[PDB]
């Protein structure tokens, strides 16, 4: 999926 | 945990000082810059801190595609009695000097490389014939495989070396590289040779250029016009821009104070005096 | 210390040998690295290493040089200099390969009454120019490396012009650091000054410094020593007065590589 | 495999975190952009590479 | 290829003592030599080789 | 339907595993590019193809 | 042929190898477009006699 | 063993050298002992000793030597038959103080039709008798060591005599050992016997033996090599055979103190 | 083994044959494989199978040849070389369909006072060059 | 969804 920062 | 774009630190207020510290005394003899801030010597209000140090960050400072080479091409009539032009170019940052400049800050790199080519063309004659649009050729061939002689041998094949087509009118074309060296480094200076004079040997055999490693350290781009041989001739430039990415440097350097002279750190006569006049005692 | 520990009086001991100074500056680490033997995550070479120790990581003394009022500068290059010096020259002789790291104490007094300062400079690949216009690249390999004995510094660049038989040697200008970049920028590298009126000596460590792990120490010099008057050297009122400079050198955690016959170079 | 990081705001608009999306098509790391996400770090190795560790206030000399 | 900075050096074969045979015997004979790679062996950046070409 | 894979990531920005994204497109596998994700095996068959294992430390010959 | 590494025939020393065979693979090897054949075509004036 | 492995069958490694040999007679370990680097609890200089582990200790194949039906014997000593050889060399003559251990590998191979048999002998602190009669001790240090060369046993003794220009050199008859005690009893010392029906090699390993855990290498031999043909080369009919003995020997555990320039020898 | 047994020192036994060798240098399986049978899954033609089994999986043996100082070398081609040998022959050529495993075995033996070193090797699809 | 490696 989406990798957050 | 210190990012390039965090905020440098604030100032401090400080007030007046009777002390037996003494911060504006030192001995820059012990190889040591005097780790001063203001706050140190004059007296100073409070300041919150905005700016940062992001663009001037290794990365920010060479995201840049520089002009490192112009190739130069053509496709003449048949019957001329001149051989059709490609291109042959040794790879290197070293033949223009504006990139070579700022990485030579460093004597040590690491990088990724993006390459970039803008390809333009024009007539050559006050002729008034015509030229359909041209395929461009570039192809890499690293050093041990075959040279082209002929803009039309079999060594365009290239079944193993790397090659770009570029149609003209289109987007500029555009590849990137790995770290290609044999080194854990790109070493940007080479204090030493490629061989060692042997007593018992001729002094012809043990000779090597100074500063020189790999004799062929990269290989060559090789550029052809695809297109046959047209009535009209037409003249083609190449132009190569490259842009370190992901690079790393290490050891810095000063920077190159007067005009380069070849590959090597050598200076030429009646270019040694970069330094204007102005007076000890005049603003 | 509260019981007299000072800055400025060290001793240091590697293997027989003692330097003891009571006029330093603090002492230099470049780069904040302390020279280390090769890493298995780093080693390339498979061969079991020699690593000589007490026998070649000890203090070998060079030829004493003069510093007077027409004194330039000198130079010197690692791996070179010590190339004759003890088991250390014997050991990188025998082996393809071979690492180094260095501590350089440059040794320099004079009195109360003397002036002049000079820069130490350690510098990584100290790549100089040659004494050509026409060709480039082509100092012999025999003028490039001058064993202990070193090379010096010119004020003028003076080309080489017989073309017929040419003397392929440096032409090393001084403000110029005889590479092309202006002399007040050297202090980036790992520097000391020898300041006659605060202090008798320069101290720097040097860590093995290359784009690879182990390299040929025949054909490549890692560090250069730049020695260059800062502030000329001055006493009383005497126009022609002299000092002595004498630079130590010890190799520090050394190890060598790729054993078969001594190589036997052609330095003439 | 969507990476999703913030942008440093300079000039807002008359209109809270912004952010940018990036996805890596290919396999070679090399063919990536830039990240721009880079460290710093202190000086000392070439400011202040002593071996006694200086205090600013003291004499750099005793 | 053929560079003195990437040298890897010199493979040579003596006689130690020496070949020994009795009478009734062949006074010469032939030795073969192989090479292989290791298992700790690669090679990188694929190339056109010069061992096979294409005039016309 | 999407692929994330891992890259072998060699020179590093001053800047953790990195990705690469993947979608196919076409309902042929002749259509689909390359996985590079390749596997290696030992060269036994070709280096020793005897019918006794031999043992390296022991005679070949016995 | 003889499965012989270095530390049979010669003292060696611990090296934690980094390398890799990933660009000999099969696929790799042949990863690159090659040139099998040219093919001309024309396309003339009408009137011509070919 | 079961799976082939054999006492005829030997392979030797040290440093990057390797010797293979499928006709052996087993090895003989001098006393039971294998060599050792020197013990705290005997030891005597204090200074941190030189230990140059792989690049001295391997194996030096000294000049081979011929076999014939005229051969007397051959004789070396040790460290001086190694004293030019490499780094061992360089070590021993840079110190005051070594101590070194030995693997000592004869070779000698023929064929199922000749004939032969060589003592190979290694005794400790093996004094050799001089060429005079009128005046005794008195062999050169030049003429008692060979270096790599050695020197060989005579079946005669006869006595030199010029008296005013003395040759001063050994005359070791080969029945007495070359000291005055009877070759058949020479089997006390460690030994191994090359019997061309049997074996191409004999393999000594000898440990440090002196009065002394150190001492001057340069001044003084701990062991002797000699090699003497207990029964005579022999080939078919032929009046006048020859086979090559190659000696190759390895320093062991080698330890060295007293770091100081290198001693120059009068050799000639 | 400790009771006698041998890497030189074979016995291969096919059918009514048996070959006994005494200076054996171990023996190849090519790439790994040992012949087998076509499996179901990899099987083509549907019709059953003719197996001549002890008939025609039999050791064969050709004329012999002669090595000298003249000689440059010699090849066969299978199943070729075997195509009047017997059953296996007969079996050949009744069918339009055939697959054949092989053990190939070479014999050459001489004294203590010869010397030569012959290359047999067993090459996949071996296309040969013609004369002109 | 997305097919991890
Ligand atoms: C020693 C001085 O020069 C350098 O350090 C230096 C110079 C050039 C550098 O680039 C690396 C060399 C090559 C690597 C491969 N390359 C390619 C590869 C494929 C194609 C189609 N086109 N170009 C082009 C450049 C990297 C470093
Ligand atoms: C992680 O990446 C999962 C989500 C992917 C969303 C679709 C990405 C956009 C299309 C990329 C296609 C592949 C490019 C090679
Ligand atoms: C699995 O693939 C589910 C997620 C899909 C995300 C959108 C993909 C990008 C658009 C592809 C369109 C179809 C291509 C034929």
């Amino acid at each position: 999926g989406s990798s957050s920062t | 945990a210190a990012t390039s774009r965090d905020a440098l630190p604030n100032t401090e207020a400080s007030g007046p000082t009777h002390s037996k510290e003494i911060p504006a005394l030192t001995a820059v003899e012990t190889g040591a810059t005097n780790p001063l801030v203001p706050s140190d010597t004059v007296q100073t209000r409070h300041v919150v801190q905005h700016r940062s140090r992001s663009e001037s960050s290794i990365e920010s400072f060479f995201a840049r595609g520089a002009c490192v080479t112009i190739m130069t091409v053509d496709n003449p009539a048949s019957t001329t009695n001149k051989d059709k032009l490609f291109a042959v170019w040794k790879i290197t940052y070293k033949d223009t000097v504006q990139l070579r400049r700022k990485l030579e800050f460093f004597t040590y790199s690491r990088f990724d490389m993006e390459l970039t080519f803008v390809v333009t063309a024009n007539f050559t004659e006050t002729n008034n014939g015509h030229a359909l649009n041209q395929v461009y050729q570039i192809m890499y061939v690293p050093p041990g495989a075959p040279v082209p002689e002929k803009w039309d041998d079999y060594t365009w094949q290239t079944s193993s070396n790397p090659s770009i087509f570029y149609t003209y009118g289109t987007a500029p074309a555009r590849i990137s590289v790995p770290y290609v060296g044999i080194s854990n480094a790109y070493s940007h200076f080479y204090d030493g040779f490629s061989k060692v004079p042997l007593k018992d040997q001729s002094a012809a055999l043990g000779d090597s250029l100074y500063g020189a490693a790999s004799l062929n350290d990269f290989g060559i781009l090789a550029v052809r016009v695809v297109n046959d041989h047209n009535p009209t001739k037409v003249t083609s430039k190449i132009r190569v821009y490259l842009k370190p990415k992901h690079i790393r440097v290490w050891c810095p350097r000063p920077p190159r104070a007067v005009a380069y002279y070849g590959p090597g750190v050598d200076y030429k006569d009646g270019t040694l005096t970069p330094l204007s006049t102005k007076d000890l005692t005049t603003y | 210390e509260a019981c007299g520990y000072s800055d400025r009086v060290l001793q240091l001991t590697l293997g027989n040998s003692t330097i003891t100074t009571q006029e330093a500056a603090n002492s230099v680490v470049a780069y904040g690295r302390w020279p280390e033997y090769l890493r298995d995550s780093e080693a390339n070479p498979v061969d079991q290493p020699t690593e000589p120790d007490v026998a070649a990581c000890r203090f070998y003394t060079l030829d004493t040089v003069s510093w007077t009022k027409e004194s330039r500068g000198w130079w010197w290059k690692l791996p070179d200099a010590l190339r004759d010096m003890g088991l250390f020259g014997q050991n990188m002789y025998y082996h393809y390969l071979g690492r180094s790291g260095y501590t350089v104490h440059v040794q320099c007094n004079a009195s109360k009454f003397h002036q002049g300062a000079l820069g130490v400079f350690a510098v990584p690949e100290m790549c100089l120019a040659g004494d050509s216009n026409t060709t480039t690249m082509h100092t012999s390999y025999q003028n490039a490396n001058p064993g202990e004995k070193g090379g010096t510094f010119t004020g003028t660049f003076t080309p080489d012009n017989n073309q017929t038989s040419p003397a392929r040697r440096f032409c090393p200008v001084d403000y110029l650091l005889g590479n092309g970049t202006l002399l007040g920028n050297a202090f980036v590298f790992p520097h000391q000054i020898i300041n006659l009126r605060t202090n008798n000596c320069a101290t720097l460590v040097l860590p093995y410094v290359n784009s690879l792990s182990i390299d040929s120490m025949v054909k490549h010099n890692n560090w250069g020593i730049a020695i260059l008057p800062l502030a000329p050297l001055n006493f009383a009122s005497e126009s022609s007065p002299e000092i002595p400079i004498t630079l130590t050198i010890a190799p520090m955690c050394c190890e060598f590589n790729g054993l078969r016959n001594i190589t036997l170079p052609r330095l003439q | 495999g969507a990476q999703v990081s913030s942008q440093k705001v300079g000039a807002h608009e008359n209109s809270s975190t912004i952010n940018y999306t990036t996805i890596n098509y290919y396999r070679d790391s090399a063919s990536n952009a830039a990240s721009k996400q880079d460290f710093s770090q202190d000086p000392s190795k070439f400011t202040e590479p002593i071996k006694d560790v200086l205090i600013k206030t003291a004499p750099m000399l005793n | 290829i053929d560079d003195s900075f990437t040298e890897g050096g010199y493979i040579s074969v003596f006689y130690q003592t020496r070949i020994v045979v009795p009478l009734s015997t062949p006074r010469e004979m032939d030795i073969l030599g192989f090479v292989s790679a290791c298992n700790d062996f690669s090679v990188r950046l694929l190339r056109d080789t010069t061992h096979i070409e294409q005039k016309a």
